[PDB]
């Protein structure tokens, strides 16, 4: 055939300059793996761009699904590739996509790579894509006027859903939304208009773009009451009536409403569960070897939580989820938690009892932070139904005494787990930390301090948490001179070490 | 706990849209000319025979003032950091949660400008923290030495690459911004050539 052919490590070693100096034609690549694709020029520029680590290491495998159109493969019968579809450029696809190169040369040799070397690759790339996509694509440029308004507004599909349409909410929602919405998806209708091409691309939302060109639909008071007559214009054609306008000026009410409690409780909330969270510290990469598996029933809900969590299965030693199972789904899986493994470390853990996300951790960073900090932001990004309930549940349940003190804390992980994940998208490691920081072995002889095998589990309230251990870390929190009149604090017990004793003492070796 | 450090400023921020590096920082004349005071005077008293009272008048009255001397002594006071791209410094944001909320830079460029007032940044480090072009005053210290610039490494721009929720995903502060990616969709996806039948008949 007509159809030039280009290796892919050839299109990776080929200089900046001759790298756009290509011509514009269908070509087929080749790649490491026993496949082969077709592109255009004008994907594989920006596949190449997007290649950037594996510039630095050029012994690895370059796999087919590397590609932005991977779904394009030649086999013999050409059925499969004439009149296809591949894929769409978005701001997202480009970052999966140098992620995939990233764990390419991490599993291409066997776990031993630094990932700050990879993850300085990555921004190294993007910086190197941005550098080349702005100064070598400058006579392509978006724009937006009266006519890209007039094209999609005459179009005939648009216009017979605006017309004969009851005021009612399945009449809107469902009929003269769906009516919209099946031809904004429509790949072969808008093509060269700067507004779908840039709806279908991910950065404008179709959740604003009917409220413009079909019917709004029940603006709201200041409390949560609808009205019974909706606005019948949209945002092209604008509101001109005096009922629908005051209707409409009430749904910018709500924006307004940022008094500083909420800017204050949120750093309040934040304070006291990143000043309990810190004790735990310091993971170590390897393997601490126990069989002190733990034992967690797994369900719908909850499996993105299990996303990087090593379990036992049968015949087998250790297997991660990664997120693609449907099965186990209502059984009681055995896995490998960190409550109750055996490190030399008085306040550390190891790599295959945290999962598979310590290595996404960089190696001087404390872990105990970082899981408050990840709930945290999910939380005040809920908060930016009732965010502040949500909050001060959280608060009773992990820094209270609102939890029943079960006997071990492997039932108390999947009722924790059922409940932040069913509106807070959290990972399960940082509810393990969340749930261990509150550990205590001996509870009876006041020896506040973590235990290593969690299969005790003891806790207690958190105000006796903050008092009764590291009082370095007790003048951090509220009420500093109730620790200090108390007789259990002058008496040597071993007990942890926060990090803000190194401010209390002004910065004293010893 | 720390208060009212100095070698610091505060003044709003723009945006670097050039070819560029990832992390490089442009302090103005009247920050750079304030916050390098005690440098530029041993810059005087090494290249020009001057006292400290004569090089204090010099630095104090070209804050409002543009010249080519001080311009040249910023430019070699750049050019004097030997395996780094320039002067390391820390940049915070006032709320302060997540990991890229403080980050670690490099003062490469000094404004020739005098009424331009504002640290410009690089616009792959504007996701991390929640920063935009609101009036907002950001705070910059500036670290002295070679070792505190060495442990300083530990919050990088490249640091918060790596997600801390999934364990195989690069967090969404990588995404490029609006006008960054519309040029891409509006180049590649053209109707540049002809479909596959009619490109091989
Ligand atoms: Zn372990």
């Amino acid at each position: 055939m007509n159809l030039n052919r280009y290796k892919a490590r050839d299109l990776l070693n080929l200089s900046y300059d001759d790298l756009w100096s290509l011509p514009s034609e269908w070509h087929l690549i080749e790649f490491d793996d026993g496949k082969t694709v077709v592109s255009v020029d004008r994907i594989t520029k920006l596949s190449v761009l997007c290649w950037y680590p594996l510039k630095h290491y050029k012994d690895c495998p370059i796999p087919s699904d590397h590609h932005i159109d991977f779904n394009r493969i030649l086999t013999d019968n050409p059925k499969d590739y004439l009149n296809v579809e591949g894929g769409r450029v978005t701001s997202k696809a480009m970052v999966k996509h140098l992620n995939k190169a990233i764990w390419n040369i991490y599993d291409w040799s066997g776990e031993t790579v630094d990932p700050e070397v990879l993850s300085k690759l990555a921004i190294e790339g993007k910086n190197w894509l941005y550098n080349q996509t702005t100064v070598k694509l400058s006579e392509y440029l978006a724009t937006l006027s009266m006519f890209d308004i007039a094209e999609v507004y005459n179009h005939p599909k648009v216009r017979e859903a605006n017309h004969n349409i009851e005021p009612t909410t399945y009449g809107i929602e469902k009929i003269s939304y769906g009516k919209v919405k099946e031809v904004f998806n429509d790949p072969t209708q808008f093509i060269g208009n700067s507004i779908i091409e840039g709806l279908r691309s991910g950065t404008q939302k179709t959740e604003q773009l009917l409220q413009a060109f079909a019917w709004r639909g029940f603006p709201t008071d200041i409390n949560s009451d609808i009205f019974k007559y909706p606005v019948t214009t949209g945002y092209i054609d604008g509101i001109w009536n005096l009922y629908e306008n005051m209707i409409e000026s009430r749904s910018g009410t709500k924006a307004l409403l940022y008094n500083k409690e909420l800017l204050r409780v949120t750093e309040y909330f934040n304070r006291k569960s990143q000043l309990i969270a810190q004790y735990v510290q310091r993971l170590h990469p390897g393997d601490c070897k126990t069989t002190i598996l733990a034992e967690y029933p797994v369900t719908k809900l909850t499996l993105k939580a299990f996303k990087g969590k090593y379990y036992q299965k049968e015949d087998g030693k250790l297997d991660w989820i990664r997120g693609n199972e449907t099965h186990l789904i209502g059984t009681k899986q055995k896995f490998r938690s960190v409550f109750g493994c055996n490190h030399p470390d008085s306040q550390g853990i190891c790599m295959t009892c945290y999962g598979r996300l310590g290595i996404n951790i960089p190696k001087g960073t404390n872990i105990g932070q970082v899981a408050a900090v990840s709930m945290g932001d999910k939380i005040t990004s809920a908060v930016l139904a009732e965010a502040g309930k949500l909050s001060t549940e959280k608060v009773g349940y992990t820094s209270k005494t609102y939890l029943k003190n079960y006997k071990s804390p492997i039932e108390a992980l999947p009722v924790f787990a059922t409940m932040a994940n069913e509106k807070i998208s959290l990972n399960i490691s940082h509810c393990e930390i969340l749930i261990y920081a509150m550990m205590i072995r001996s509870a009876q002889y006041r020896d506040y301090r973590l235990p290593k095998p969690g299969i005790n589990g003891q806790f207690e309230k958190y105000n006796r948490l903050m008092q009764c251990r590291s009082l370095g870390g007790a003048m951090a929190f509220e009420k500093q001179h109730e620790p200090l009149n108390n007789p259990g604090s002058f008496l040597n017990k071993m007990r942890n070490d926060h990090p803000y004793d190194l401010l209390v003492k002004g910065g004293k070796l010893r | 706990f720390g208060a009212r450090l100095n070698a610091t400023a505060r003044a709003v921020i723009t945006s670097i849209s050039d070819p560029h590096d990832y992390d490089e920082l442009h302090i103005p004349w009247g920050v750079g000319c304030q916050l390098l005071k005690y440098h530029l005077t041993n810059k005087l008293k090494a290249k020009f025979n001057m006292t400290t009272r004569e090089a204090f008048s010099f630095v104090y009255e070209n804050v409002l003032q543009y010249n080519q001397i001080i311009a040249d002594l910023f430019k070699e006071l750049i050019a004097e950091a030997a395996p780094y791209k320039g002067m390391g410094c820390t940049f915070h944001r006032n709320p302060t949660l997540q990991r890229g909320s403080t980050q670690q830079f490099f003062i490469t460029k000094v404004k020739d400008d005098i009424n331009d007032n504002s640290i410009s940044m690089s616009v792959l480090c504007l996701k991390a923290p929640n920063a935009d072009f609101d009036g907002d005053q950001l705070n910059l210290t500036l670290m002295p030495d070679v070792y505190l610039t060495k442990a300083t490494e530990r919050i990088a721009p490249h640091t918060w690459v790596l997600s801390i929720d999934e364990p195989h995903e690069i967090s969404g502060n990588l995404e490029l911004q609006g006008p960054v990616v519309e040029t891409i969709i509006n180049w590649a996806h053209e109707k540049y050539l002809p479909p596959l039948e009619e490109w091989l008949k």
